[PDB]
């Protein structure tokens, strides 16, 4: 049975992602064969660092890929829910329900979840744009990540998305936040009291010139060159350097940045006249300050043509943790299309993870774009718990062999409630059978009241049963679930369908 | 929990070696002896004879199946699959669900008292009055025995047979012991050597085989007085007005005409043993010696005295007004042998439906409907005896499974057939054996005895106990 | 403490068993068979083509062909033949089956068909029998069946030896008046010193230990027999001193005179049957011993005397003549003798051998099994022991089945083309009435396999002939000719076969396939 040895097979990375899950998660060692130490609750870092052995979890990890790519979160939703559709398919397999015939039941629940998940909607975001709003949004996904430290990074990143969030009306056709549109660095030392956020860009290399400000006037114009700065070299061959910034100040220039190397006298004179001189070893960085300065890059040398400046407010040296950082930054005006997060953190794990962490927090505001991403779900297996019930009802409604899989189906949802109490340290033999009657109520009216947004406690307030996802605000993404929904369910019924494995002509 | 992974594996090898021997089509299974012998036998019972089994979960699953043949004389592999499936279906709820035996325990006990409940839902009245009938039951319920050609006598015999020792009390002073009876002792049938199975015949009392010492005798009395003696002394037996002369060894002349003189009949070879049974119809004094008779030689409560010869050999009727014996009638003692083992499985048939005066739906009807109607009990029971109480659904779905396999079906498509025709429509849906077909147990009728399903049932769960409660298997001398 | 396949490849092993014994059983079918060489370990060879012997003593390995060969063993001793076809027809029956179960097929399916195809094929018989006239004037048929049973089990040379002997027993055995024959009345003897094809019919007995003296007589025309279980020996009244070699005798003789005395009164009998009369003749089988001196005078009458007579021969001697066993000599009388014609006493140089024939009425007969070695006797003993019952069969059961396969082949058009068109069975089942005809061909395709024709075209060249009896409205018994290679008539070349035999052949065959085919675990006891 080739189905039997691909079960055996993601039993090992169902086991892997099943205690991974959940703001109690456990923390995975990965030791990188270039060494390093990688200590992450990020499935998308352990697959990409876990060498892939049985074909059957190429089609696992693959998915993965779908789903980071396409969307910032959902990664342990579809390993998840992929490691328990394959299990609960080994009882239909043992109760002789052919491949091809679990195969079909799946796909008649595809259309059956996603149909469910569009009358799950509880709340809707409003797209305001406002911190409130993002809060509502950024809690729940900085959660999962950091248990407790949601305070300090929903602050951080909420401060951070409006500043790549500019004022904007009536735009629904007009796309925003590009994923670099948030920029995080690693500071050693400090703590999570010692992070901050920078309104523009922050140089992770020391100071390299000898100014440390510009004038004082509002939107400091900024040059950037592409050509090696030196005695000016005729058109051709040849077998001034400071009458550069001669020309770039006729405009009203306080910041001169080179695109390349810097000649003799102006290595000095540029400094030497209180004007800040750069040399970006990052081209797309280059790009960056296209962005974040406004500068448009001269392709010419020494020709700073009024089109080749930007506009940017305010540039200064600054000092972060101790470790000097130079600041190529907005200030109330030409607003910054990039802004910087601080991350002060004594140890270079956490201090990476948590950078880590803030990474897909900026990938979540790109799924809080406007396509139909406002949607909301209850969270804490609330959609879990409901779509349990209703799957079961499917089953009632539908004939044939069918039913045994329908049935089998929702079996497998409950791997995420399952998942969040046996991370969170909550007896599973009392939290699920309270999960399903906190769901399961007879309710006068075909409209569940309070019995929609019964949850998962994953906090330490001793209490039996469960409580309500509105008293923290865990909402979930639907958009997350409906893509999950359709990257796992289309996943399994690829492993479901693998029937022999054959080496190619070698 | 290791040690208790062990006691499951028992039971799965145990149950898969008679699976397939349920049915009427039931597969045969071949038992290799070390010293070259072969057996395709279809007894379940000589199938766990011979295994030789290592985890004493299995020796216990012997023991389950001679408590049931003891007690009711079917039932044995219903019993040995349906434990089996209980405690397997059962056992990914220990291993992942990481459930105590202790909770799992309770709630098998919670589900056993449910499950009679839908026992007596699905049951079908029948009149144990109605002699007829329970000729036609009887008869039926037999199926499949050596004696079908014989089956009008070899049903009634044991008719006649339990019509008499059913334990009769019914009233709310000691309660009613619901015709309780023993085939095993209050029932002593003596099988007549001679004669044909149809010329088997029912008497009451006791009858010996035990010869006529003289063939002028008086043949008939309707108010004898017997002397119970074992040894002057033939004038001493007369003192006490009595009529039959029995004597325990051998007799000679004299004792046939001087007792037949006074109107005496003479009878030999008759032990103490048999005095006592005759004491036991009659009632008189047990002697030894002629002069020892004494006045309590009385032959009291006896309705008729026979001495008629059957098969080489005068019988002695001790005939009187819980005990009764069969005047069984046979060419051979091969043939009386051949009589009990159908006979006495008959008297079981009918020791059931005396025991309960009701019928159970079958062709797996029985086991189908218990699982629908556990399903419907589950979804209203609250607890974390959510998990274990499906364990009993899915373990009733084997017996029918079993029937469905044995008869050649689609085993998953067939049973998916079985759960909506009990679903939507009626409980008495089966499986026919010769067809293969879901059949209504309206047209074919197989109507099994209640009490079959209510003790296989029961001795189930209770047996799952024993091989839950097990927590290690500990050496000791 | 378990061994069993969950998987169903238990009937994977079952099959291959029976493939063994189809390859090891299959070889000795037909006159133009095998022969299977028996070793016993011990230095004796059983050279046999008999399926009884090769069942019952050899070593087997297979423990599924245990099931096949103890079941085999209980066809002979119902019909008393037709052993061989058990084994071919079970191998078939679950080759073609393992044909049908690869196909998904559940064994319940397939062993339903077995049993409907039973039911049908007990039809075929009754209709298909030749009901055989009780005339006595039947011994060219009664010739043509001791053929059908020798020339398989001989090498068609003794054929010719064994016909008439066999044949004129079973005429003997057989009573009138619609009276029941004995087989247990025909006597087969071992002899050696002689040739398999001098094997004899006795009209009479012979008996073991012939006279061992120079006088007795060579024969006797007309004999008058007695047998005598008085001690002629010496013996003694249940004090004897002697000083010289005169006096020892006197007083022997003097105690063996209770016996001369009866001497005496055993030649008054011969003076009192014919003494000196011609043509008449007194033969002496004593019980007990002679003494050497009482054979003296013996022949001093001319009577032919044997002495220590075997009890349970002694008992025959006296159903032989009709003579009674005589306890004393003194109650010797004249007619307590038997009559028998030519008796005479064999001379075979290491014991002289008594033939007593043409007796009063002994309804009873001895085959002299004649033959030099030990594997040529056991193969002309198994002969006999088979054509006795063969015969049997025929007088007993007045039916008889066209041979050469003829049952075998048109049981199989028959179960072909009718029983879907009778609708008696069901769409799903008729894989075992296909199962069933394919393996039917077992039997006539062996027969021509073993005879090195074209197993495929004679049984074309069959199929023709009994199509033509389709159009011809007539009753053609079409059959295999084993010997030019075409077809024949079994009714015109004389080769038949039995009524009984046929019907638990095929009743039998089932049987064991139908418990074979069931087989679901194999199971381990006692380990």
């Amino acid at each position: 049975g080739q189905i039997i040895k691909s079960i055996a097979a993601i039993r090992e990375l169902h086991q892997m992602c099943l205690t991974s899950m959940g703001p109690c998660g456990r923390n995975k060692i990965i030791v990188n064969h270039l060494g390093k130490i990688i200590i992450t609750n990020d499935a998308a870092t352990m697959l990409r660092e876990l060498d892939i052995v049985h074909p059957a979890v190429k089609v696992l990890v693959m998915a993965t890929e779908q789903q980071k790519i396409d969307m910032g979160d959902g990664t342990n939703l579809v390993m998840i829910l992929a490691g328990e559709l394959l299990n609960v398919s080994e009882k239909l397999i043992s109760m002789g329900l052919s491949a091809v015939e679990i195969i079909q039941g799946y796909n008649m629940a595809r259309k059956f979840t996603l149909k469910e998940l569009d009358e799950m909607v509880v709340g809707e975001i409003t797209d305001k744009n406002d911190k409130n709003e993002l809060l509502k949004m950024i809690k729940p996904v900085i959660s999962s990540k950091k248990y407790g430290s949601e305070d300090i990074l929903s602050e951080l990143v909420s401060e951070a998305v409006s500043h790549v969030l500019p004022v904007a009306q009536q735009a629904g056709e007009i796309p925003y936040f590009n994923v670099d549109s948030i920029r995080v660095v690693k500071i050693m030392g400090g703590s999570l009291s010692n992070s901050t956020v920078i309104k523009g860009m922050v140089f992770n290399r020391e100071p390299e010139g000898h100014v440390k400000s510009l004038s004082e006037d509002k939107k400091h114009k900024v040059a950037v060159f592409t050509c090696p700065l030196d005695i000016a070299n005729t058109e051709t061959k040849g077998t001034q350097i400071d009458a550069m910034m001669k020309e770039i100040a006729d405009m009203g220039v306080e910041c001169i940045v080179a695109g390349a190397g810097v000649g003799e006298l102006a290595l000095h004179y540029l400094n030497r006249y209180g004007i800040l001189v750069l040399k970006v070893p990052s081209k797309f960085e280059l790009r960056r300050l296209c962005r974040v300065c406004g500068a448009t890059p001269l392709p010419r040398l020494g020709a700073p043509t009024p089109e080749e400046l930007g506009l940017v407010e305010t540039v200064k040296t600054m000092e972060i943790g101790g470790d000097r950082v130079t600041v190529f930054k907005q200030e109330q005006g030409e607003i910054s299309r990039t802004s910087t997060i601080i991350l002060r953190g004594a140890t270079q794990n956490n201090l990476d993870d948590i950078e880590r962490a803030i990474d897909d927090g900026v990938a979540a505001v790109k799924g809080l774009m406007k396509p139909s991403g406002g949607k909301l779900l209850p969270g804490a297996g609330a959609t879990e718990i409901e779509l349990i019930s209703r799957i079961t009802k499917y089953g009632e409604r539908t004939p044939g062999l069918l039913q045994l899989a329908i049935k089998q189906f929702a079996v497998a949802f409950e791997v995420v409630p399952r998942t969040l109490a046996e991370t969170a340290g909550l007896d599973v033999n009392e939290v699920l059978p309270n999960l399903y009657a906190a769901h399961n109520v007879t309710e006068p009216g075909a409209v569940k009241t309070d019995h929609l947004y019964k949850g998962v406690d994953i906090d330490g307030e001793s209490d039996e049963g469960v409580k309500d996802i509105r008293e923290e605000n865990i909402y979930d993404m639907l958009a997350t679930k409906k893509f999950a929904i359709n990257v796992a369910t289309e996943a399994a019924t690829t492993v479901l369908s693998i029937d022999q494995i054959i080496m190619a002509k070698k | 929990r290791q040690a208790q992974i062990s006691n499951i594996t028992a039971a799965k090898a145990v149950a898969d070696v008679i699976r397939t021997c349920l049915g009427p089509k039931a597969m045969l299974k071949m038992l290799l002896d070390p010293m070259g012998g072969l057996v395709l036998t279809n007894d379940g019972h000589a199938i766990l004879r011979e295994i030789d089994v290592a985890h004493p979960a299995a020796k216990s699953m012997l023991e389950l199946s001679r408590t049931q043949d003891e007690e009711v004389g079917d039932g044995t592999t219903t019993v040995i699959i349906l434990a089996g499936e209980i405690l397997a279906q059962c056992a990914p709820y220990l291993i992942e669900k990481n459930i105590h035996p202790v909770i799992i325990i309770q709630a098998l006990k919670k589900a056993l008292t449910d499950a009679l409940e839908v026992i007596k839902q699905v049951s079908k009245p029948v009149d144990v009055e109605n002699d007829a009938a329970m000729k036609k039951l009887i008869q039926a319920s037999i199926g499949t025995k050596y004696v079908i050609h014989w089956s009008e006598k070899m049903c009634e015999l044991a008719l006649d047979a339990v019509k008499t020792v059913r334990k009769d009390l019914g009233q709310t002073v000691e309660g009613e012991p619901n015709f309780e009876i023993d085939i095993k002792r209050y029932v002593r049938v003596e099988k007549i050597p001679g004669g044909d199975v149809l010329d088997s015949r029912v008497l009451k009392g006791v009858l010996l085989n035990k010869d006529v010492v003289h063939p002028k005798m008086s043949r008939h009395i309707e108010n004898p007085r017997v002397v119970l003696l074992d040894c002057l002394m033939c004038e001493q037996i007369l003192a006490v007005r009595p009529t039959l002369v029995i004597t325990e060894k051998g007799v000679s002349d004299l004792a046939q005409h001087y007792l037949l003189k006074g109107g005496c009949s003479v009878l030999r070879r008759v032990k103490k043993s048999d005095n006592n049974r005759i004491a036991r119809v009659t009632g008189a004094t047990i002697v030894n010696r002629v002069e020892d008779l004494k006045e309590s030689d009385v032959g009291t409560n006896c309705g008729l005295f026979k001495v008629e010869m059957i098969g080489d050999e005068y019988f002695s009727f001790l005939d009187n007004c819980k005990a009764c014996t069969i005047m069984l009638r046979g060419g051979s003692k091969d043939i009386l042998n051949e009589i009990d083992r159908n006979l006495q499985d008959a008297m079981a048939v009918a020791r059931n439906v005396m025991l309960s005066p009701s019928l159970s739906p079958g062709g797996g009807a029985t086991e189908m409907a218990v699982s629908v109607k556990l399903a419907e009990k589950a979804k209203q029971l609250e607890g974390i005896q959510q998990w274990p109480y499906q364990a009993v659904a899915d373990a009733m779905e084997c017996i029918p499974r079993t029937l469905i396999q044995n008869a050649g079906g689609d085993p998953i498509r067939l049973l998916s057939q079985l759960r909506a025709k009990h679903a939507q429509g009626n409980f008495t849906t089966g499986i026919d054996g010769d067809k293969g077909k879901i059949v209504d147990m309206v047209s074919y009728g197989i109507w099994e005895p209640e009490v079959i399903k209510q003790q296989s049932v029961k001795t189930a769960i209770e047996s799952a106990c024993l091989l839950l409660r097990v927590d290690d298997i500990v050496s000791g001398v | 403490k378990a061994e069993s396949l969950r998987r169903d490849a238990a009937l994977k092993v079952n099959v291959t068993s029976a493939e063994g014994l189809q390859s090891v059983l299959e070889t000795n079918l037909g006159p133009k068979g095998t022969l299977k060489m028996l070793v016993d370990g011990a230095g004796n060879i059983k050279l046999t083509k008999d399926g009884k012997v090769l069942l019952t003593e050899m070593q087997i390995q297979s423990p599924t062909a245990v099931l096949i060969a103890r079941a085999a063993a209980a066809q002979d001793e119902i019909t008393g033949d037709g052993t061989t076809t058990v084994v071919c027809l079970v191998g078939e029956l679950l080759r073609q089956a393992h044909r049908f179960i690869q196909e998904g097929v559940h064994p319940r399916i397939i062993t339903d068909g077995f049993e409907i195809a039973r039911k049908e094929s007990m039809k075929f018989l009754d209709e298909f029998k030749i009901s055989k006239t009780n005339l006595s004037n039947d011994r060219e048929f009664l010739l043509q069946v001791a053929r059908s049973s020798l020339l398989t089990k001989v090498d068609a040379d003794l054929t010719e030896v064994l016909t008439p002997i066999v044949t004129d027993a079973v005429l003997s055995v057989y009573d009138a008046q619609a009276d029941n024959l004995d087989l247990h009345m025909v006597e087969i003897m071992q002899m050696q010193h002689l040739s398999p094809k001098d094997t004899t019919f006795i009209k009479g007995l012979v008996l073991d230990h012939g006279g061992r003296h120079p006088d007795m007589p060579t024969r006797v025309k007309n004999a008058y027999v007695l047998i005598l279980n008085v001690s002629l020996e010496y013996e003694k009244t249940e004090g004897f001193f002697y000083s010289s070699a005169d006096q020892r005798d006197k007083l022997a003789a003097s105690e063996r005179k209770f016996v001369d005395a009866k001497l005496k009164k055993i030649i008054d009998l011969k003076n009192e049957v014919c003494g000196m009369d011609p043509d008449k003749g007194f033969v002496i089988i004593n019980q007990k011993g002679i003494d050497p001196m009482s054979l003296d005078v013996f022949a001093k009458h001319n009577i032919l005397a044997l002495r220590r007579a075997k009890r349970r021969n002694m008992e025959r001697l006296q159903l032989v003549t009709g003579g009674e066993a005589q306890n004393s000599v003194e109650d010797l009388s004249p007619q307590i003798l038997g009559f028998s014609g030519l008796v005479y006493q064999e001379t075979i140089g290491e014991e002289k051998f008594t033939y007593v024939t043409e007796n009063t009425d002994p309804k009873s007969c001895t085959i002299l099994i004649k033959g030099s070695t030990h594997y040529a006797l056991a193969q002309t003993k198994d002969a006999v022991r088979d054509g006795l019952r063969a015969v049997a069969n025929v007088l007993k059961d007045k039916n008889i089945i066209p041979g050469a396969g003829a049952f075998y082949i048109a049981l199989s058009r028959y179960l072909r083309s009718a029983n879907m068109n009778k609708l008696g069975a069901k769409g799903k089942t008729k894989t075992g009435i296909e199962a069933f005809a394919e393996a039917l061909l077992v039997i006539p395709k062996t027969l021509v396999k073993n005879s090195g024709f074209d197993p495929l075209d004679v049984l074309a060249m069959v199929e023709d002939e009994l199509d033509d009896a389709q159009d011809s409205d007539e009753t053609r018994y079409v059959g295999v000719d084993l010997n030019i290679g075409d077809s024949c008539d079994p009714t015109i070349e004389g080769i038949w076969d039995s009524y009984r035999v046929l019907r638990n052949a095929i009743t039998g065959a089932t049987g064991i396939a139908s418990n074979l085919l069931l087989c679901d675990e194999l199971l381990r006891a006692g380990r």
